[PDB]
C-alpha cells in the first residue's frame, strides 16, 4: 500500500496569513496528487488536481507545489471563509489512498 | 442540474446487507466513478470504482470480498453491494466521478462529489 | 424503396418501411379498382394502362406478420381478383445530423481517436483496437439503429452493418451491450471486419453504436465514410440471401485546426532563468497559465485542436525531425520542414470570400532553382487537405534559416480588422539612425558609422524587395491594406552563400500574450539612454493599447480555439 | 505588382509592366504635389498621410530604360524634391484561355501526348522525351512569350520558366527555334528540368512553346498544371537574383470519356464466319465502316477519347489482364475488373442536374462478405477521376460472370428521352410462354414443361428481386420513369455456388449500330414457326422504328464523340 | 480557303538552278510535306521529303546531291532548291501533305495535292 | 529500292463494266499502299490510303484490298467520269517509289 503522510495534523493562524500545509509520498510518485476542502458536514471539495494544477474556479488565493517526495498547499492569506480540513489524495495505482487530513483553525 | 446523488442508507443489524445507489442528473454517466466513505473522527478513506462502459472495477482491501460495485448505465445510475456490514463500516458514503489529470503529470482528482448516505451497522 | 406486384396465381406479400415510397404495380396484370385495409395509405401517380403508377405508403409498424392487405378487384368476364398482404416495419439509422458545407447544410461528424486517455496506455485510443476507459466514448461518435418491427420480424430477415472496403482502415465501430456488472462496448467493424451481422430481436429494440475515425484528413482520404445497414430477405433458406432496403449515414472528419496568436492564450509551456522570470510575469500580467516543464515537449511542436458540437480536444502536431494524454491529441505526418515555417493569419475576409479561420501561412523559393529550397509535399498536401484554412505560399528562401516568422508577425487591434501586421522594414530602421544622427546624436552607439556602410546598404536593398514581394502576396491573398502593416524596424546583412541573417536581434517572433507583448531586446542601450529601438516600436505600438515590454532573451503557448463552427464554412 | 519609393537622397528607378498598378509612396517621405511625364498615367486613390496611396500606369512599352519619370515635388523650407525614372515593359504569358468549369468558365486545356504519331516508335509520344514529327505539334497545346521591352532590357534582367517540382512528372514543355534548312523544337521543361533560363532578346519578341501532358487526372492527379514565368532583377551582379514580376496560366488536363451505345458508330472492328457475315449485312445496312482484323485487338478493350478545342481524338483504355498509333490512343491503368462490367449511361437530367456526358455504371456487390467480389479499386479511382461523367454503382455479383451488362442494355428511341432502357425480365418470360400454354400450344418444344418447373420459378425468384433492385437504382441515379423502360424476356437458373446463369441465350449485349440491332438468336425456332422470344422482342421494339435482327452467335466498335463540350459543364 | 499553292518554274539552261516554293493556305504548316514531279509521259516519282518542325528530310536517290529541300515554319512555305539542273529533270513538279494511315496498318498517303509547276530544262 | 508492278498498263471497259486493276508487291509490306486516280492535265488524287481503308469524300464504287502480295483496285461499275490513269504508291520506307501507272480506256 501507499501511506500518505501529512504534517502537520492542525494548524493555527489568523485571518491575514500564509500558511502552508506540506505532505509525504511513500514512494516516487509522478506528480500526482490532488488536494480536498472539507467544510464542516459538507463534501470534499477539490482544490488542486494535480500538483501546482489548479482547479478551475478556485481563487487564486490557493496554489502548491511538489519538492521531491514531498508537496505543499499554499494559502497566500486566509480568509474567513478558508479555515476547514484539507486533505491529499494520492492516485497513482488502482488503490486510492489519502492522508490523515489537517484542519486549520483560527 | 449537473449533480450527483446517493440513496439507499439507513441502519442495519451486524451480520446484514444494504444496497446504495448514485444517480446522476445532468450528466451522461461515461466517467468511471468512485466510491469513498468518512466514519465519523476519520479521514477519507477510498471504497471502490468502476468503468461503466468496460466493467473494470476495483475495491480497497479493507473491502474485498464483501462489497460489489455495479451500474445501470440506461439509469445513470450506479450501486454499491454491501453484504455482511460490520460496526467497523459505519460511516458517511460518498460518491464522485473521476477528473483527468492534464500535462506533463498525468495524475488524476474526483469530483462533483455528491451528499453521501449515512451507513449504521 | 421495393417493387410490389400482383397476380391472381398465387398471393403477393410484401415488407414496406415507414417513410419509404413503395411501387405498387397493378397494371399489365389480369379497368380495376383498389380497395387498402384501414392501416395503408394508397394514391396513384383503370385501364391497366402501364402510365398508371400506385404508390403505398403504411400509418404504423405492425406487431404482427401480414397484418394488412390491400385488395385488388380486376374487371364480360368471371370476377378477377389479386391479394396483397403488407408488412408494416420502422427501420431508420440515426446519427447528429443536424448538429456538406455551409450553415444550413447536413451531415455527420466523426473525430479521430487522437488522444490517450488509458492513462497505463503507451499508444492512442485508436490504437489499441478496444474500448477499456468509458472516458474514451465521449471522443466517439453515436450512432442507433432504431428499428420496430413484428414480434415475429427477422426470422426471415437479417440486418447487416458494413463500409466500403476502401474506408476499413479509416474507421472503427463498436456496439454497446447491457447488463448489471458490467456495460462491455464490443468490436463490430474494422480493419478485419468490413460488415458484421446484428443479431436484433424482434418488436422494438434500439441498438447502439461507438465510432471513431483512425485518421485524419490526407492525400489517400477526403475525409468522409459511410456506414451502411442492409435489411436482407432469408425467407428461402435454399437460395442466395437477398435485399429488399439499405439505409447509410456520411461522417465528416474534422480537419485539424492550426490556431493563430490573436486568440487568448490559455497555457505557455516552457521547456536561461531570468528568461523565465520575464515570461512568469509576462505570463502573469496577461492572465495566462505558466507550465514549467521540469523532469517531454519540443519547441518544433505545434498546436491544433478539434471542435465538433460534443468533444473539443488540443492536439500537439509533431516535428518529421510521443507526447499525448487525456484529451490531448497528437498527429504527425510524413530545411523549410521545421514548423517555425508554419503560421496562420487572423479571420480574414478577401474581395467577399471569407476566411473565418485564416489561411496557414508558410515561406518558400520563389522558383525550383537546383539550389532552393523547398517545404516536403508531404506536410503541404496534408495541410492543403484541411480546406478550412487554404494554404498560402510566401518567399522566405532568402534567408539562412527560411522560417517565415523571421519576416512577419501578427498583433491584436482594438479596430479596424482587429489585427495588425508587423513586416520587418529596414527602411524604417535606415531613416530611424540617420535621423537620429541628423538632429546630431550621429555620435551614439548601440550610428552615422554604419550609415556610411556600403555593403550594408547594399544587402538591405536586396532584402528590401525581398519583403515587400511579401507584402504584395499579403495584400493580395489576405486582402490587406496599407493603413493595417506596421513596419518594424530591422536590419539585415547577407553571410555564406549570400543568405540573409538579422543584424541586430530580431524585433518580430515575440511571445504575445493578449495585448502583453514578450519584445526581443535590442542591443542599443546606449543612444540617449532610451534605445532608439525600443522607443520606435514603442510608439508605434502604444496607440494600440498593447503592453510591450522587452525581454533579454524553448517554449511553446496554447491557445484558445475559435468560436466559429468549421461546418458552417462553404 | 512592386513597389515604388522616393526620396531627395538618390534618384529611384522602376520597371512598370503594363496592365499590372503599380504601388508609389509618396507619403513618409520628404504638402506635396505630382506631376507625371506625358508618357505616364497617375491617380490617387497632399499631407504625407500614409492612407494616400499614388497608382502608376504607363501607356505604352518603351524603346530605351529610363525614358519616363514622375516628378515629385514636396513643400517654409527650402525646396524639396524627388526623381522617379519609369520603365515601360509589356509581358504577357499567353495561352488558349477561352476557347474552372461552366459554359462562362476560363482556363487553359491540356492532352495528353498518348497516341503514337511516329510510326517507327514503339512508345507514346509522350515516352520518347524528344518530338520527331512535325505531326506531333497538332495535338500539343501552344503556348506563346510576347514582350515588348527597351532595346537593352534583359541586361539588367532575366526570364525563368518554371512548373512546381510536384507537377514535374505531369508535363513536358518545348520550345520552338528558327532557321532554314531546320525549325527544331528543344527541350525546356521535364522529369529532369523544373525550370530554365530563357534568352528573350530587348525590344519586341515572341517565343513560342509546344506543351504536353504525360498522364490523365487520377488520384495522384486533380489534372490542373500550372506553367510560371519569372521576371528576375539581376542588375547588381554582386548578389542572389531578386523577384520583381511573375505571371503564370493554368492548364486543365481533359478526362479520357466512354461513348454510350446511342452515339451514331463509325467503325466495327472484327477480331464465325457465318457470324461475320451477318455482322458484315448488319454493318452495311447501318452505313458502318466494317474492319475485319486479319493477320492487334482485344474483346475486353475499351474505346473512348479526348476532345479539346483543336484537336479530338480516339483512345483505347485497355485491361488490367501495346496497341496505338497516330491520333489513336492508349491508357491503361492498374472477377469484376474486366471492361465487359463497365458501360455508360445516355445523357441524363437528375432532378436538375444534368449529365451531358451520361454517368458510368459498373456492377458490385451488395455488401463487402467475404465472397463477394468486387471492382478493383484502382479501377473506380480511376474513373472516378473524371467527374464529367459521374460513376455510379449497380448491383451484379449475383451474376456467375457479374458483367452489368449482362442484364441491361440502352437503345435509341425517336421521343422522350431518345432511348429506352431494356432490362432481362424473367416475369415477362414467364407469362409470354405461360399465354402460349393458355391458349392451346403448350405442347410447343423450345413450354408447359418448364412452367411447371417448381426450382426454375423460385431460381428466378431470387433473380427477379436481384434485378428489380438496379431497376430501382437506374431510376434514382438516372432519373428514369417505367415508360422509359423495357422488359425484355429471359429466364435464369442457379448454378455451382448458386450464381445465376442465362436459361436461353441472352436477349441483351447485343451489337447496336444506329437504328439496326444485332440481336442474338434464341434457340426457340420451334414454337409455332415463328419463335416466340423473337415475336416478343420484334414487337416490343418494332413501334420505336428500331430494326431488328437475330443473328445465330470477338468484337469492337468505335463510335462518334459528343457534340457537347465537356469543359462547358459544372 | 484551304490549299496548297506552288510557283518558282520556268525554263532554265541545262546547268543552271531554280528555287521551287509551296504556300499554305488556311492551313497551320505542322504536317510533313512532299515533293513528287512527273516527266511528260511517265508516271509519278516521288523527290523528297521534310518535317518542318524536326528538319528531317528524305532525297529520292535520283536526285540526292543535287536537290536540297527546306522551309519557312514562319511564312508556312516550303522550298525546294534544285541545282545542276538536266534535261532529264524536266517535269511538272507537285507538292502535297502527308496523310496519316489509320488501324490496323499504319502506311501513309498525300494529300491537297496542288497545281504543280512546269520545269524546263 | 522497293519496286511496284502495276498489271495491266491499260484497260478497256464500257460504262457500267466491272474493272479492277491489281499491283505486285517486290517485298512483305505491312498493308501500306494507297491508290490514286489522276484526271487529264490535273493533279493525282487520292482514292484509298491504306489497303481497304476508303479516303472520305470518295463514292463507294471505288474499293480495294490486299491478297497477299498483290493489291487490287476495284470499281463495281464505270461511270462515265471514272476513266482515269490510276497509280499505285508503296510508301513503305523513307524511299517512296510508286508504279507505272493503269489507264481505263472506255
Ligand atoms: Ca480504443
Ligand atoms: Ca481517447
Ligand atoms: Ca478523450
Ligand atoms: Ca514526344
Ligand atoms: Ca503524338
Ligand atoms: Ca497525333
Amino acid at each position: 500500500d501507499i501511506q500518505m503522510t501529512q504534517s502537520p495534523s492542525s494548524l493555527s493562524a489568523s485571518v491575514g496569513d500564509r500558511v502552508t500545509i506540506t505532505c509525504r509520498a511513500s514512494q516516487s510518485v509522478s506528480s500526482a496528487v490532488a488536494w480536498y476542502q472539507q467544510k464542516p458536514g459538507k463534501a470534499p471539495k477539490l482544490l488542486i488536481y494535480s500538483a501546482s494544477s489548479l482547479y478551475s474556479g478556485v481563487p487564486s488565493r490557493f496554489s502548491g507545489s511538489r519538492s521531491g517526495t514531498d508537496f505543499t498547499l499554499t494559502i497566500s492569506s486566509l480568509q474567513p471563509e478558508d479555515f476547514a480540513t484539507y486533505y491529499c489524495q494520492q492516485s497513482s495505482s488502482s488503490l486510492v489512498t489519502f492522508g490523515q487530513g489537517t484542519k486549520v483553525e483560527i | 442540474e449537473v449533480q450527483l446523488v446517493e440513496s439507499g442508507g439507513g441502519l442495519v443489524q451486524p451480520g446484514g446487507s444494504l444496497r446504495l445507489s448514485c444517480a446522476a442528473s445532468g450528466f451522461n454517466f461515461y466517467y468511471s466513478i468512485h466510491w469513498v466513505r468518512q466514519a465519523p473522527g476519520k479521514g477519507l478513506e477510498w471504497v471502490a470504482s468502476i468503468s461503466p462502459y468496460s466493467g473494470y472495477t476495483s475495491y480497497a482491501d479493507s473491502v474485498k470480498g464483501r462489497f460489489t460495485i455495479s451500474a445501470d448505465t440506461s439509469k445513470n445510475t450506479a450501486y454499491l453491494q454491501m453484504n455482511s456490514l460490520r460496526a467497523e463500516d459505519t460511516a458517511v458514503y460518498y460518491c464522485a466521478r473521476k477528473h483527468p489529470g492534464s500535462y506533463p503529470f498525468w495524475g488524476w482528482a474526483l469530483d462533483y462529489w455528491g451528499q453521501g448516505t449515512l451507513v449504521t451497522v | 424503396g421495393t417493387l410490389i406486384r400482383v397476380t391472381p396465381e398465387q398471393p403477393t406479400h410484401a415488407v414496406c418501411v415507414l417513410g419509404t415510397l413503395t411501387q405498387l404495380d397493378i397494371c399489365s396484370s389480369a379497368s380495376f379498382s383498389i380497395n387498402a385495409s384501414p392501416g395503408v395509405v394508397v394514391d396513384i401517380a383503370w385501364p391497366l394502362d402501364p402510365g398508371v403508377e400506385v404508390t403505398l405508403t403504411m400509418k404504423a409498424a405492425s406487431g404482427s406478420t401480414g397484418d394488412q392487405k390491400v385488395q385488388i378487384s380486376y374487371y364480360k368476364t368471371p370476377p378477377v381478383k389479386a391479394l396483397l398482404y403488407l408488412t408494416g416495419v420502422e427501420i431508420s439509422l440515426c446519427a447528429d445530423i443536424t448538429r456538406t458545407w455551409g450553415p444550413c447544410g447536413q451531415g455527420a461528424i466523426l473525430l479521430v481517436n487522437c488522444d490517450r486517455d488509458n492513462l497505463e496506455s503507451s499508444a492512442m485510443d485508436c490504437e489499441d483496437d478496444e474500448v477499456l476507459d468509458s472516458e474514451d466514448l465521449q471522443d466517439m461518435s453515436l450512432m442507433t439503429l432504431s428499428t420496430k418491427t413484428p414480434k415475429d420480424f427477422f426470422t426471415n430477415h437479417t440486418l447487416v452493418l458494413h463500409v466500403a472496403r476502401s474506408e476499413m482502415d479509416k474507421v472503427r465501430v463498436f456496439q454497446a451491450t447491457r447488463g448489471k456488472l458490467s456495460s462491455k462496448c464490443s468490436v463490430v467493424l474494422g480493419p478485419k471486419w468490413p460488415s458484421h451481422y446484428l443479431m436484433v430481436p424482434g418488436g422494438k429494440h434500439n441498438m447502439d453504436f461507438y465510432v471513431e475515425a483512425l485518421a485524419f484528413p490526407d492525400t489517400d482520404f477526403p475525409g468522409l465514410i459511410t456506414l451502411t445497414i442492409s435489411l436482407l430477405d432469408t425467407s428461402n433458406l435454399e437460395l442466395p440471401e437477398a435485399v429488399v432496403f439499405q439505409d447509410s449515414v456520411v461522417f465528416r472528419v474534422a480537419p485539424w485546426i492550426m490556431t493563430p496568436n490573436t486568440q487568448p492564450p490559455q497555457e505557455v509551456y516552457a521547456c536561461n532563468e531570468d528568461f523565465l522570470k520575464s515570461v512568469t510575469t509576462l505570463a502573469m500580467k496577461a492572465k495566462c497559465k505558466l507550465t514549467i516543464c521540469p523532469e517531454w515537449m519540443q519547441d518544433e511542436m505545434e498546436i491544433g485542436y478539434i471542435q465538433a458540437p460534443h468533444k473539443t480536444l488540443p492536439v500537439v502536431f509533431d516535428s518529421p525531425r510521443r507526447v499525448m494524454g487525456p484529451d490531448f491529441g497528437y498527429v504527425t505526418r510524413g530545411g523549410l520542414d521545421s514548423f517555425g515555417n508554419l503560421e496562420v493569419s487572423p479571420p480574414v475576409t478577401v474581395r467577399g470570400k471569407e476566411y473565418p479561420l485564416g489561411r496557414i501561412l508558410f515561406g518558400d523559393s520563389c522558383y525550383p532553382s537546383n539550389d532552393s529550397r523547398q517545404m516536403h509535399q508531404a506536410l503541404q498536401d496534408f495541410l492543403s487537405a484541411q480546406q478550412v484554412q487554404a494554404p498560402v505560399k510566401l518567399y522566405s528562401d532568402w534567408l539562412s534559416v527560411g522560417h517565415v516568422d523571421e519576416f512577419l508577425s501578427f498583433v491584436p487591434a482594438p479596430d479596424r480588422k482587429g489585427f495588425r501586421l508587423l513586416l520587418a522594414s529596414p527602411r524604417s530602421c535606415y531613416k530611424l539612425f540617420q535621423e537620429q544622427q541628423n538632429e546630431g546624436h550621429g555620435e551614439a552607439l548601440l550610428i552615422k558609422n554604419i550609415l556610411s556602410n556600403k555593403t550594408l546598404r547594399e544587402h538591405n536593398s536586396f532584402v528590401e524587395r525581398c519583403i515587400d514581394w511579401n507584402r504584395e502576396l499579403l495584400k493580395r491573398e489576405l486582402g490587406l491594406a496599407e493603413s493595417d502593416i506596421i513596419d518594424i524596424p530591422q536590419l539585415f546583412k547577407l553571410k555564406e552563400f549570400s543568405k540573409a541573417e538579422a543584424f541586430f536581434p530580431n524585433m518580430v517572433n515575440m511571445l504575445v500574450l493578449g495585448k502583453h507583448l514578450g519584445i526581443p531586446k535590442p542591443f542599443g542601450p546606449v543612444i540617449n539612454g532610451r534605445c532608439c529601438l525600443e522607443e520606435k516600436v514603442c510608439s508605434l505600438l502604444e496607440p494600440l493599447g498593447l503592453q510591450c515590454t522587452f525581454i533579454n532573451d524553448g517554449t511553446n503557448v496554447r491557445r484558445k480555439p475559435f468560436s466559429f463552427k468549421w461546418w458552417n464554412m462553404v
